[PDB]
RNA sequence: CUUGAGUCUCGUAGAGGGGGGUAGAAUUCCAGGUGUAGCGGUGAAAUGCGUAGAGAUCUGGAGGAAUACCGGUGGCGAAGGCGGCCCCCUGGACGAAGACUGACGCUCAGGUGCGAAAGCGUGGGGAGCAAACAGGAUUAGAUACCCUGGUAGUCCACGCCGUAAACGAUGUCGACUUGGAGGUUGUGCCCUUGAGGCGUGGCUUCCGGAGCUAACGCGUUAAGUCGACCGCCUGGGGAGUAC
């Protein structure tokens, strides 16, 4: 539970769910909180408010570390990629940058066929 | 090439032959032969220890230079030859000092090719050199498992081992069975795949083919009596038993490797 | 898209979710979602080409405005 | 206005990364001639030069290496 | 292919002079040189159907020029086919 | 004998060996009457992406006019040599000795 | 004989083809670290994965497939079709100026070759996707759509098939007949007194005149006006089946 200053707030925002894991600058995770664990089961899980709540609930359990400044790594589509940043800053974290880490292939693997 | 025999008679209908027109159509090199008497599968005690062996054609043993420990001296592949002991063909080579030696014939080895061995050799297929001077990822054959041992991996026809990793004293090798094995990097390895890569396409046509290759018939366990085999008995094709070897041990899936002294080398096992 | 941070936050988050559509990522992962068969690729491209040919050079009308 | 046909470079050097960086984005994507003017022949030369510079790592494929 | 030097050598060898480059003998000799050349390319690139299409166009062109030469002057026709190594 | 153009990076610890590398290769090229035109040893450049857990390689550009077997043996040397990283031969069909 | 058709010199553009080698992104798996109760999915769920520690995040390795951006009613190709970069072998097309042969041309029954995808055989390969299959839903039922997995197959080598809404539903070749706006690739000259203006070629996209058409529409790349040769059609089913 040692004190660290430079943490990174990784956000795996997707369509159904969003996952906000806060790691140190090497990738050791401090704490995580998803939209599905904060209540919000089903359609609620996929709203910006659920991601806001998840980012708030992850700004806790990382208080034992004294995190001051944060790198935000938004990864993926979905509504919980611009509300989670606002909720992380409304928690008292000075943001150092915002970086989109969404995996973009270069025509690599073939996607699922299609819904219908 | 792969030649399919014409069905001018049964037992000739289903044959497929591998005619290698580059093999020497003459007597092999004499000073490198020695007699190889058949066994029948019978051990020191006269008893059959491995079944389904006996008969077949006479064949002399060709002294193949598996070690390739004549470093620095170049060699010219004088002749390609048929070996009755291997599935692959052998290659009589002549060194620049006047010494003839049988080697395994890699894929790209025709007559007159210039090979050699040693720490400073090139990376042409057929050139032996310890697996430190060999670049990683390259395709080698006739790999040694101990330095100076002689070479034991990838020496069947069309077979090769691949150098996957290289960690200090050791090298990881994807073997022809998919298993990744660590051998020390002082061990030698000839470059390129082994020749006669179409050997697996012959289909032998008939029973006498296997018979003169030296393979006595295989009686199914069910075709026996309960005293003869764990399978057997039954008033007409009854099995009802779990498949086992003639000595009781499970077959059709039961891992029987118990070495516990070479497990330090097997990074990961057969698929 | 590594938007380093200036002071006022959505003075910079604005240039984050305005650079996201300059790089067009949140709409680039909508083609990569499902596999669109090459016929449909070509057909959608051709229909976008034909739509782009909306004759904006034909807007000299009165319409009593 | 195609500041390549403005000059007649006659071949876009992939070692001129000083001018190649003018035709990528902060994410390293090539910028379309529909924006940069860039007569089509020189746009093709430019894309090949960008790709060779990427291979030689004079330029980045993406901003996430 | 069939570089400027080789085709000019064939022109000088098979024509009235080096300026005479459109005569039937020179056209046929150039097509024959190209065909003998490309035999090696199609020895291993068996699946080069798009290039073999042009090769067969060359073969048919050479045959049409040879028919013209035959029914135009049989002496030149025989001389050219024997000097060039033709007829199967 | 066609006009090539060869850009190859090398490990930034055998940067001391880049002279011997360069003169060795140019001597091999001149041996078959290949003509070196440009020999711009670019020094230690910083890479845009890390090649083999390693930034900051050492570039060498050289424009030659040599036959195919020369350039192919050269490519094999680049491959089997452990310090040469991301070689790149190219056709250029001319004589380019200007800059960069 | 040269106005057709070819050859040669220089040059240009191009995912044209065949072979080989590499690059990066990403998916997946494996080994390890942090960390923890969720993940995943949907219309909603559930199957499913997860405290045996998943998901998330970082490091290392393996492996296969496809090449983001450029990217364009852009290009090339007889059609099928072909897009990371590099090299090797190779086909075609076009332009300017000239010489060269001198009708050597057009078409083509039969024949021959190429011919998407699926499929078949042998041998490899197998990341992802996914017929079949299994389970969960939906349902009146659901051997469907939807979800979770998943095998051939998709990949490679060599053979076989020889078919597609293989389609501009428009055979090839040639000649002639108002125009407009483009795209692309050549080329000549003029003030280049810039990236401009003025012409001349190849391919190409859209609109439209005469004319044609049952109309829709085509409209110098005609479905307009003609010539050559070929293929085909003769009410709808049966049937493109049967033998
Ligand atoms: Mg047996
Ligand atoms: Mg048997
Ligand atoms: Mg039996
Ligand atoms: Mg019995
Ligand atoms: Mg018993
Ligand atoms: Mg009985
Ligand atoms: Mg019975
Ligand atoms: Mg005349
Ligand atoms: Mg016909
Ligand atoms: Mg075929
Ligand atoms: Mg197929
Ligand atoms: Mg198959
Ligand atoms: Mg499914
Ligand atoms: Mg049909
Ligand atoms: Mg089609
Ligand atoms: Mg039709
Ligand atoms: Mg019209
Ligand atoms: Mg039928």
């Amino acid at each position: 539970r040692k004190q660290v200053s430079d943490g990174v707030a990784h956000i795996h925002a997707s369509f159904n769910n969003t996952i906000v894991t806060i790691t140190d600058r090497q990738g050791n995770a401090l704490g995580w909180a998803t939209a599905g664990g904060s209540g919000f089961r089903g359609s609620r899980k996929s709203t910006p408010f659920a991601a806001q709540v998840a980012a708030e609930r992850c700004a806790d359990a990382v208080k034992e570390y004294g995190i001051k400044n944060l790198e935000v790594m938004v990864k993926g589509p979905g509504p919980g990629r611009e509300s989670t940043i606002r909720a992380l800053n409304a928690a008292g974290f000075r943001i150092t940058n915002i970086t989109d880490v969404t995996p973009i292939p270069h025509n690599g693997c073939r996607p699922p066929k299609k819904r219908r | 090439a792969v030649v399919k025999c014409k069905p001018t008679s049964p037992g000739r209908r289903h044959v497929v032959k591998v005619v290698n027109p580059e093999l020497h159509k003459g007597k092999p090199f004499a000073p490198l032969l020695e007699k190889n008497s058949k066994s029948g599968g019978r051990n020191n005690n006269g008893r059959i220890t491995t079944r389904h062996i006996g008969g077949g054609h006479k064949q002399a043993y060709r002294i193949v230079d598996f070690k390739r420990n004549k470093d620095g001296i170049p060699a010219v592949v004088e002749r390609l030859e048929y070996d009755p002991n291997r599935s692959a063909n052998i290659a009589l080579v002549l060194y620049k000092d006047g010494e003839r030696r049988y080697i395994l014939a890699p894929k790209g080895l025709k007559a007159g090719d210039q090979i050699q061995s040693g720490v400073d050799a090139a990376i042409k297929p057929g050139n032996t050199l310890p697996m430190r001077n060999i670049p990683v990822g390259s395709t080698v054959h006739n790999v040694e498992m101990k330095p100076g041992k002689g070479g034991q991996l990838a020496r069947s026809a069309g077979t090769y081992v691949q150098i996957v990793a290289r960690d200090g004293a050791y090298v990881t090798l994807r073997l022809r069975s998919g298993e990744m094995r660590k051998v020390e990097a002082d061990c030698r390895a000839t470059l390129g795949e082994v020749g006669n890569a179409e050997h697996m396409l012959r289909v032998l046509g008939k029973a006498g083919a296997a018979r003169w290759r030296g393979v006595r018939p295989t009686v199914r366990g069910t075709a026996m009596n309960p005293v003869d085999h764990p399978h057997g008995g039954g008033e007409g094709r009854n099995f009802g038993k779990h498949p086992v070897t003639p000595w009781g041990v499970q077959t059709k899936g039961k891992k029987t490797r118990s070495n516990k002294r070479t497990d330090k080398f097997i990074v990961r096992r057969r698929s | 898209i590594k938007v380093r941070e200036n002071e006022p936050f959505d003075v910079a988050l604005r240039r984050f979710k305005r650079s996201c559509e300059k790089a067009g990522v949140l709409a680039e992962v909508r083609r990569r979602e499902f596999y669109e068969k090459p016929t449909t690729e070509r057909k959608r491209a051709k229909a976008s080409a034909v739509k782009r040919h909306a004759k904006k050079l034909a807007r000299e009308n009165a319409r009593r405005t | 206005f195609c500041r390549f046909t403005a000059e007649g470079v006659q071949e876009i050097d992939y070692k001129d990364i000083a001018t190649l960086k003018n035709y990528i984005t902060e994410s390293g994507k090539i910028v379309p001639s529909r924006i940069t003017g860039t007569r089509a022949k020189y746009q093709r030369q430019l894309a090949r030069a960008i790709k060779r510079a990427r291979y030689l790592s004079l330029l980045p494929y993406t901003d996430r290496h | 292919s069939l570089s400027t030097e080789a085709t000019a050598k064939i022109v000088s060898e098979f024509g009235r002079d080096a300026n005479d480059t459109g005569s039937t003998e020179v056209q046929v000799a150039l097509l024959t040189a190209q065909i003998n050349h490309l035999q090696g390319h199609f020895a291993e690139h068996k699946k080069d159907h798009h290039s073999r299409r042009g090769l067969l166009r060359m073969v048919s062109q050479r045959r049409k020029l040879l028919d013209y030469l035959k029914r135009k002057d049989v002496a030149r026709y025989t001389q050219l086919i024997e000097r060039l190594g033709l007829r199967r | 004998m066609r006009h090539y153009e060869i850009v190859f990076m090398v490990h930034p610890d055998q940067s001391e060996q880049v002279p011997g590398m360069i003169e060795r290769y140019t001597a091999a090229i001149t041996g078959a009457e290949g003509k070196i035109h440009r020999l711009e040893d670019w020094g230690r450049r910083q890479l845009a992406y890390p090649i083999n857990k390693l930034h900051k390689a050492h570039y060498v550009l050289m424009n030659v006019e040599a036959p195919q077997e020369v350039i192919d043996e050269l490519e094999t040397t680049f491959r089997f040599n452990d310090a040469v990283i991301r070689s790149m031969v190219m056709r250029t069909k001319h004589a380019v000795t200007e800059a960069s």
